[PDB]
Parts: structure tokens; C-alpha cells; sequence
């Protein structure tokens, strides 16, 4: 309730610009609003600044809109790169020696943009013992989500960007695994929205 | 780094025989801030003396204000004692009645 | 600039551990954050110079100490698995206007009930298909690594000796392979993709390594199986033309 | 101008006796309205002027809260100079700092100040632009570096332009029937013969507010300043000033002399003469 | 109102 961030995670095509809200509450005279971006690494790495008396606050594709009166503090990214994915902290430091409260966190995810959609599923042969196999849902747009699947021995990641940069392509996946025998790429994904023309080959 | 305090005795109000009142003992422009002051009642220092919070001027002396509450009479005498750093003994300043 | 360590941890219900942290920029305001998995970061205590130190948003169960203007040192006393979670050390300038906070890398630690739910990752690397090479000229690995505890995991991609990231796309998060249970065991996929042609020569090499974060030499296990060290799990492939 | 607002901090390191000490007082014109002292028990946040105890509780937590953390940040600021003059950890020194903001009549900023001493020398002091800052010496030219460096400049700036004009006002409201009202002084002329030649004509001005005042022995209508002996305005002890100016006059020539008395408490400036 | 942080000399 000190401080609000109202977006939990939101989507972004890349090369557009998005805002993350923030709302805070203080009776203070003096203070700060701090943003901060999160890797996955847990690394936890400073944006900008904006002061209680300072004018909107600008740090290259970094800026904010700094509404006093209403206590907001929207964050705002232009020209969405693809290492901007990650999750967005917005933190009140009221002082004094200044005490952080921050937000729970926005999570920001930008999208390649696919301009040859080719979505397949292939099945990878195991290294060492070649019976285990995993499944990979890649090429597919942007567009598409991908979620669990109703078996309890069947593991589905959450769909990741690769960018094979030394080709300019860029490219979506998702993999599933199980150990069932009776397991097959061919439903690995079937309770998924997969499109119709999503290439299916045999065996 | 070091310059010797000016004294000034005196009462709030004008000196009236067997009317209470408030000595006051200014101590100002000196530096350090460490110094000692009483105030004395026929030679005999007077306790529940107070003074002000410790501030200094534009020049950055220090300045504070003893004072103890008191009723002149046209016998009593009231000094001030005041010891610095830069003095070498106490100096006394006989509290002048008179305008 | 602020280090920090250790950088992961796993403990025992009820025991006690110091969390280290030293600024080398001469800052003189110090914190110590907390952060719950899908929350944000709250303080747990915090100091403006040495022998001075202040709560606390959360300050119940940790004690602390500012031995000096360089060092900060954070303890857990009675470590309890509601206190899973990911310390943050912080430091600051005072006066003027960049009066941000810097972090350190952080410290992942998990408490546990049991030692003997502590597991290394299995790890394996899975070919690219054949047909994935004859629809897209390119050719994608898939690295598969399961059943560690905790979740202490780092994964890295090795082609022809040089670290790689161009082409790898790592899982952001592990996931529980039991959402259910409390100490579940967790799975993580990364993949990297090269040229159907980069891959058909067996003279390239591809190798997967990860790195886990569980016990010391130190520690007394008893169990019979092997003793779940930080060590390194690693599985790998070779170009291949058929 | 007409209203203005400062802080007064002193920290003077005692080795042996203790740590360093920390006090700050504060001012509205000549009106103290508060104190801190670290030497305290509990050192708090106090109130000096009864109009301040509008202030809600979390008021003086926050105050004493940013004492509190000045008495480290000079204590690291005592060690900071004995390094920059090179001096032993056996030696007493101490530094003073003032600032704040001037209103003008009508509520504006006039101009802003923050001043720094070292031993009771001028040490580093922000400019009028509020921009820049000018060192006193070698030593005050690592503090600027850092000061610039730091964008100290810019935060004062904003706390002089800012918050300093703000609850000055604030506190020329809540407390106007004090601060804005103004208390004449009383006065009145003295004469004591010096001898059988010459006499001395004192002109008393008391119980007046604020300090601010002109008291001027004047020959003819002719100011004579350089032969008027002041004194220095000095606290009567319930807010309220004292001062009187004084001239050795030939005897005959007495009603020569006028006294003028200017005071943004009177009407009109008060001439006066002595009167047998 | 105090200035709200003392920079360090």
C-alpha cells in the first residue's frame, strides 16, 4: 500500500516504447523515487532517479512522469531493446537516511517480432542413452503462449527469445519433457493454442 | 583560532528596589565555544543559574546568555565571573545599575 | 564496488550464518534488503556509520553489525524456512543529489527442514533434429538439468572452448517438478542454435555447464549416497554430418 | 529583506572526553524555535518558541532523525579536515556551518546562504548563484571537488528555492501574532558630567523586536557615528532587545544633540533630546 | 525545515 505497482507483467513488442505505473504514498517532505531492473540473475542494477523537487526526470531511453499532486511516478522505456526484458522496481526512499520501500515489481517482456512465422514441433534424439527424448516448440510468432500441460509427469517450460545475432534472427522455443514411454511430441503440446499449419513431422 | 569574550551585566528591566527582576550576563564573541560564567551575589555564586543554546554571529563568535532570576535591593551587590581560554584568570564585571 | 558474499546458501532448520558485505567506494550509509520470491525488497536493518545501527521494516531474527565504514555483516541466529529468500547489501553516498542505492550480487539462500533433501542436477544435452536441419537450415541443442535442490543453479554454454550467449536462450526461472510439495526438486532448460552447417562438422564441439550451489567438504552428511557438493554437472555433443 | 530563516551547527571533537559533539539551533529572524543537542541523555529534537508545537509527532521524529545523523556525518567531516591540514587526533577543533533563505516583503526568495568554518575561519561558502562555491584555502578545495562532484550545489539550491521558503512562511503564519508583530522600543536620554569641560549623553532603547535597529547621536541634524559609542545589541531575556548609543558632548552645547531612533516597530523615527 | 542530508565536508 506504500507502494503500488498496478501491472504485474506486461508485454512489448520490440522497437515500441511501453510505461510501467507506480503509485506511493507519503506524508514527507523530503524524498526520493528510485527504478531499479531486475536480471535473472537476481542482480539487481539502477536506472534513474527522480527527486521530490525535481522536473520529469530524462536518462537516455529512461524516462519519467512525475505527477506530484497524484503521488505517480510512470516509468516510461522508448526504442524497447531486447535486454530490457526483465522485472521493474519502483522504490520510495523517504529521508533522511532513506529507508527503501519498494514495489512488488512489474515484469517486462519483449516480444522479437517474427516476420516468417514456422512453427514446428521436433523431437531431439538423447546424447548418452538415445531412447530419452525432449520436445522443442520453436518458430512460432509472438503471438502465441504457451502453457502446462494437464499430465503430472509432463514438464513444459515457459516459451523463451533466442537472438542468433550473427544472423540477425531471432527466434522463439518452448521444450517438454517426460519419461513415460507412451509420451509423444505429438500432445506434448495438444491443451496449447498452437496454430493449424504447426509442422508435425514422422516418425 | 582564538579571540576573548566581551561582557555585558545588566537587568531585563530597569533596576527598581525590592521589585524582582532577571540578571543577565551576555558573553559574545569569543571562540572557542568552551568558557564558564556565574553570576554572583556578593561575591557568593548564585546556583539555578541557566543559559541559552549555544550560537554564534555573522563572524562566527559564539554568544550565550546567563541569566537567574532576582530581586535588587540597595545593598546587594551582583557581578559577573567569566573564564576563557584566552583568559588568563577569571574576569570579574560589577553589574552596573545606572542608564 | 559493493561485494558480497556468500553469493548462495543452503542451511539446516535452527542454525546460524553470517551474510558478508563490504562497499570499496567509501560510502557511508549501509543496508541490509530481504526479497521473497515473487515480492519486492524490504529492509531489514540498515546504518549510518560504524557502531551506529537502526531498524528495520523486518529486523525479527537477525541481528547485525557495522564493524567498520567498509564492512557490514548481517546474521540469521535461527535460520527458519520462512527466511528463504534473497539478501540484498546496499550502500550510499549522503549529500547531493546522487544518493541512489548500490547493490551486491545478492545472496540465494534456502533453509530446509531436511539435508537430505539437497540434490545435485543431472544434466544432458539433446541433439538437434533432423528434421528441425531440413525444414530451417538451422539446428538447435537443448541442455536439460534436473532434480537439484535447491535452486541454486548457474548454466553456461561452451563452443569450441569460448563462453557463448549469441543463439542461447535460458529458462528464467526453474521450475518446481513437483508444484505441489514444499521441497520440491527443480528442472531447468537452455537452448543454443547454430547453423545447420556449424553443427554438420564434427569438429565442433558443444558443451553445457552447470554449476550448482549445494554443500561444503565441512559438512557431516551420514546418509549412504553420495555427499550433494557445489560442483560442477556437465553433459556435451559433437558436430555430426551422418 | 524582511523575514529570513537559519541554522546554526557547531561540532567540536574533544579527544579524551568523549566523541565529538554535535549542536543546532534555529532561527526565525531573531526568534529561536528549536535545539539539538547530542550531549543529551536521549538526545531529541526541542521545541523554543511555542508556536512550533503546532508541529505533529512525526514533525520531531523526522527532525531528530536528521540531527541524529548529522553528529556522524561531522564526525567524519572532524576527521576529514585533521586529515587535510595533517593535524593529531590530540587536538580540539571545531566546525560551524549556517544557512538559509531570506524573504523579501512579499514572500520571495531574495538570496540564499550556506557558509562552513573551521576553527572560526572562513573555510567554504556557496555563492550567490547558488551555482558555484568559493574555497577558502587548499583544504576547502578537496571539499568543493568532492561538493561539485556530488552536486551538493544543486541540492542546496533546491532546498534554499525549495522547502526553506516554503515552511518559513509556514512558520510566519502559525506563529504571526509573535514573528510579524513588532515590538517598538522604549526609550529615553541620559546625562552624566564627565568632568567640568565635557558630559555624557546616553540614548537607551529597550524591549524592542527584532534586533534590527538604528540608533544615531546626531550634532546639528549631522550624524555623529564615528564619535557614537554603541553597544552590542544584546537579548533582554524574553525575546526582546537592548542596545544604546552614547557621545561625549561640551557642556552648554547639549541641546545640539538629537537622538534618532529607527525601528520597524515605530510609526515614524523618534527624535529625542535630553530633558532636565 | 533542516536541510534534510548533511554532505560530508
Amino acid at each position: 500500500q506504500k507502494v503500488t505497482q498496478a501491472q504485474s507483467s506486461v508485454s512489448m513488442p520490440v522497437r515500441k516504447a511501453v510505461t510501467l505505473n507506480c503509485l506511493y504514498e507519503t506524508s514527507w517532505w523530503s524524498y526520493y523515487i528510485f527504478w531499479y531492473k531486475q536480471l535473472p540473475s537476481k542482480e539487481m542494477i539502477f536506472l534513474i532517479r527522480q527527486g521530490s523537487d525535481e522536473q520529469n526526470a530524462k536518462s537516455g531511453r529512461y524516462s519519467v512522469n512525475f505527477k506530484k499532486a497524484a503521488k505517480s511516478v510512470a516509468l516510461t522505456i522508448s526504442a524497447l531493446q531486447l535486454e530490457d526484458s526483465a522485472k521493474y522496481f519502483c522504490a520510495l526512499g523517504e529521508g533522511g537516511a532513506q529507508k527503501l520501500v519498494f514495489g512488488q515489481g512489474t515484469r517486462l517482456t519483449i516480444n522479437p517480432n517474427i516476420q516468417n512465422p514456422d512453427p514446428a514441433v521436433y523431437q531431439l534424439r538423447d546424447s548418452k542413452s538415445s531412447d530419452k527424448s525432449v520436445c522443442l516448440f520453436t518458430d512460432f510468432d509472438s503471438q502465441t503462449n504457451v502453457s502446462q500441460s494437464k499430465d503430472s509427469d509432463v514438464y513444459i517450460t515457459d516459451k523463451c527469445v533466442l537472438d542468433m545475432r550473427s544472423m540477425d534472427f531471432k527466434s522463439n522455443s518452448a521444450v517438454a519433457w517426460s519419461n513415460k514411454s507412451d509420451f509423444a511430441c505429438a500432445n506434448a503440446f495438444n491443451n496449447s493454442i498452437i496454430p493449424e499449419d504447426t509442422f508435425f513431422p514422422s516418425p | 583560532i582564538q579571540r576573548t569574550p566581551k561582557i555585558q551585566v545588566y537587568s531585563r528591566h530597569p533596576a527598581e528596589n525590592g521589585k524582582s527582576n532577571f540578571l543577565n550576563c551576555y558573553v559574545s564573541g569569543f571562540h572557542p565555544s568552551d568558557i564558564e560564567v556565574d553570576l554572583l551575589k556578593n561575591g557568593e555564586r548564585i546556583e539555578k543559574v541557566e543559559h541559552s543554546d549555544l550560537s554564534f554571529s555573522k563572524d562566527w563568535s559564539f554568544y550565550l546568555l546567563y541569566y537567574t532570576e532576582f530581586t535588587p535591593t540597595e545593598k546587594d551587590e551582583y557581578a559577573c565571573r567569566v573564564n576563557h581560554v584566552t583568559l588568563s584568570q577569571p574576569k570579574i564585571v560589577k553589574w552596573d545599575r545606572d542608564m | 564496488g559493493v561485494t558480497q558474499t556468500p553469493k548462495f546458501q543452503v542451511l539446516k532448520t535452527g542454525q546460524s550464518m553470517t551474510l558478508q558485505c563490504a562497499q570499496d567506494m567509501n560510502h557511508n550509509s549501509m543496508y541490509w534488503y530481504r526479497q521473497d520470491p515473487g515480492m519486492g525488497l524490504r529492509l531489514i536493518y540498515y546504518s549510518a556509520s560504524e557502531g551506529t545501527t537502526d531498524k528495520g521494516e523486518v529486523p525479527n531474527g537477525y541481528n547485525v553489525s557495522r564493524l567498520n565504514k567498509r564492512e557490514f555483516s548481517l546474521r540469521l541466529e535461527s535460520a527458519a524456512p520462512s527466511q528463504t529468500s534473497v539478501y540484498f547489501c546496499a550502500s550510499r553516498t549522503r549529500g547531493g543529489t546522487l544518493i541512489e542505492q548500490y547493490f551486491g550480487p545478492g545472496t540465494r539462500l534456502t533453509v530446509t527442514e531436511d539435508l537430505n533433501k539437497v540434490f545435485p542436477p543431472e544434466v544432458a544435452v539433446f541433439e538437434p533434429s533432423e528434421a528441425e536441419i531440413s525444414h530451417t537450415q538451422k539446428a538447435t541443442l537443448v541442455c536439460l538439468a534436473t532434480g537439484f535442490f535447491p535452486d541454486h543453479v548457474e548454466l553456461s554454454w561452451w563452443v569450441n572452448g569460448k563462453e557463448v550467449h549469441s543463439g542461447v536462450c535460458t529458462d528464467p526461472q526453474p521450475l518446481k517438478e513437483q508444484p505441489a510439495l514444499n521441497d520440491s526438486r527443480y528442472a531447468l532448460s537452455s537452448r543454443l542454435r547454430v547453423s545447420a552447417t556449424f553443427w554438420q562438422n564434427p569438429r565442433n564441439h558443444f558443451r553445457c555447464q552447470v554449476q550448482f550451489y549445494g554443500l561444503s567438504e565441512n559438512d557431516e552428511w551420514t546418509q549412504d549416497r553420495a555427499k550433494p557438493v557445489t560442483q560442477i554437472v556437465s553433459a556435451e555433443a559433437w558436430g555430426r554430418a551422418d | 529583506g524582511s523575514h529570513s530563516m537559519r541554522y546554526f551547527y557547531t561540532a567540536m571533537s574533544r579527544p579524551g572526553r568523549g566523541e565529538p559533539r554535535f549542536i543546532a539551533v534555529g532561527y526565525v529572524d531573531d526568534t529561536q524555535f528549536d535545539r539539538f543537542d547530542s550531549d543529551a541523555a536521549s538526545p531529541r529534537t526541542e521545541p523554543r518558541a511555542p508556536w512550533i508545537e503546532q508541529e505533529g509527532p512525526e514533525y520531531w521524529d523526522r527532525n531528530t532523525q536528521i540531527f541524529k545523523t548529522n553528529t556522524q556525518t561531522y564526525r567524519e567531516s572532524l576527521r576529514n579536515l585533521r586529515g587535510y591540514y595533517n593535524q593529531s587526533e590530540a587536538g580540539s577543533h571545531i566546525i560551524q556551518r549556517m544557512y538559509g533563505c531570506d524573504l523579501g516583503p512579499d514572500g520571495r526568495l531574495l538570496r540564499g546562504h550556506d557558509q562552513s568554518a573551521y576553527d572560526g575561519k572562513d573555510y567554504i561558502a556557496l555563492n550567490e548563484d547558488l551555482s558555484s562555491w568559493t574555497a577558502a584555502d587548499t583544504a576547502a578545495q578537496i571539499t568543493q571537488r568532492k561538493w561539485e562532484a556530488a552536486r551538493v550545489a544543486e541540492q542546496l539550491r533546491a532546498y534554499l528555492e525549495g522547502l526553506c521558503v516554503e515552511w518559513l512562511r509556514r512558520y510566519l503564519e502559525n506563529g504571526k501574532e509573535t514573528l510579524q508583530r513588532a515590538d517598538p522600543p522604549k526609550t529615553h536620554v541620559t546625562h552624566h558630567p564627565v568632568s567640568d569641560h565635557e558630559a555624557t549623553l546616553r540614548c537607551w532603547a529597550l524591549g524592542f523586536y527584532p534586533a534590527e535597529i538604528t540608533l544615531t547621536w546626531q550634532r546639528d541634524g549631522e550624524d555623529q557615528t564615528q564619535d557614537t559609542e554603541l553597544v552590542e545589541t544584546r537579548p533582554a531575556g524574553d525575546r526582546t532587545f537592548q542596545k544604546w548609543a552614547a557621545v561625549v558632548v561640551p557642556s552648554g552645547e547639549e541641546q545640539r544633540y538629537t537622538c534618532h531612533v529607527q525601528h520597524e516597530g515605530l510609526p515614524k523615527p523618534l527624535t529625542l533630546r535630553w530633558e532636565p | 525545515i533542516p536541510l534534510t542530508e548533511e554532505a560530508e565536508l
